[PDB]
């Protein structure tokens, strides 16, 4: 009856240029409201950019158009996850990334727009090294 | 202002979870809406296996966006005004003499598609009593669905009665209290006191081996 939802990435790590990780944020709370998830990114003195969404029921995923090819977003309803799969990382995929939540409806084209979400994770770190 | 969401077919998806007297049953439905006609078109499958429950007592449960508001009073159709974000749909259903089911609804777009996923509870029901014995008839009745402002919850306030007609010839009524608040903070239209006529015919699909209902719904407001 709270509409209160909690986000905890996890997953983050150094790694090398080349490599992948798998990131992943776990909702709890008024689950049952939700309707699309986000990973956003933020390195410093940079805005916060859109990586990738996912609608909930449906589950289809919108990419921005730096990741394009290499991130694959995903979700799990019944644990309430979203995962960011990350191959052929580069160093400029160096940021903290972030998990979002939204429980309103929406058009599709809002959900590239860190305004469009509800609730936000603590962030993660992944740093990329060359 | 959401009305311009409708004016085309809308694809939808239902989703309900649901457990009467203990017996836990999912259910999933697809199909389309149109609000320029009132039309709505819905098949549902139930995913667990058998239906407890006679699937006519869903049908109340299984969009009323898509009702068709005439022109003069677009100022009152409070279902699409809160789209895109959507509304909560919360009910409680009382059949005369036998139990009732508490739902809870949220009604939004995803993209596309507008979604509506529920939640039913349905408790102290007679083992011989209409509903679980079976006792329903598949087929549906028109009735009016009464709506009014609710100022205070920033929503509407809805009731009607359904007659189910029994297989000996009887009735069973099912009495309909509900209410709707948007999700989103955006303003919605509170209404005047008005109601949508509702018709609506079930059927099967004979090449569907699954418990499964076809759904047919056609919803006109008037009253202004
Ligand atoms: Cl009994
Ligand atoms: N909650
Ligand atoms: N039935
Ligand atoms: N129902
Ligand atoms: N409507
Ligand atoms: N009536
Ligand atoms: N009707």
């Amino acid at each position: 009856s709270m509409a209160q939802v909690q986000l905890v990435e996890s997953g983050g790590r150094l790694v090398q240029a080349g490599d992948s990780l798998r990131l992943s944020c776990a909702a709890s709370g008024r689950t049952f409201s939700t309707s699309a998830m986000a990973w956003f990114r933020q390195a410093p003195g940079r805005e916060r950019e859109f990586v990738a969404a996912i609608t909930w029921t449906v589950g289809n995923t919108i990419l921005g158009d730096s990741v394009k090819g290499r991130f694959t977003i995903s979700r799990d309803r019944a644990k309430n996850t979203v995962d960011l799969q990350m191959d052929n990382l580069e160093p400029e995929d160096t940021a903290v990334y972030y998990c979002s939540a939204r429980s309103r409806g929406y058009v599709l084209s809002v959900l590239r727009s860190v305004d469009s979400y509800d609730y936000w994770g603590q962030g993660t770190q992944v740093t990329v090294s060359g | 202002k959401g009305e311009e969401l409708f004016t085309g077919v809308v694809p939808i998806l239902v989703e309900l979870d649901g457990d009467v007297n203990g017996h836990k049953f999912s259910v999933s439905g697809e199909g389309e809406g149109d609000a320029t006609y009132g039309k709505l078109t819905l098949k549902f499958i139930c995913t667990t296996g058998k239906l407890p429950v006679p699937w006519p007592t869903l049908v109340t449960t299984f969009v009323q966006c898509f009702a068709r508001y005439p022109d003069h009073m677009k100022q009152h159709d409070f279902f699409k005004s809160a789209m895109p974000e959507g509304y909560v749909q919360e009910r409680t259903i009382f059949f005369k003499d036998d139990g009732n089911y508490k739902t809870r609804a949220e009604v939004k777009f995803e993209g596309d598609t507008l979604v509506n996923r529920i939640e039913l509870k349905g408790i102290d029901f007679k083992e011989d009593g209409n509903i679980l014995g079976h006792k329903l008839e598949y087929n549906y009745n028109s009735h009016n669905v009464y709506i009014m402002a609710d100022k205070q919850k920033n929503g509407i306030k809805v009731n009607f009665k359904i007659r189910h007609n029994i297989e000996d010839g009887s009735v069973q009524l099912a009495d309909h209290y509900q209410q709707n608040t948007p999700i989103g903070d955006g303003p919605v239209l509170l209404p005047d006191n008005h109601y949508l006529s509702t018709q609506s015919a079930l059927s099967k699909d004979p090449n569907e081996k699954r418990d499964h209902m076809v759904l047919l719904e056609f919803v006109t407001a008037a009253g202004i």
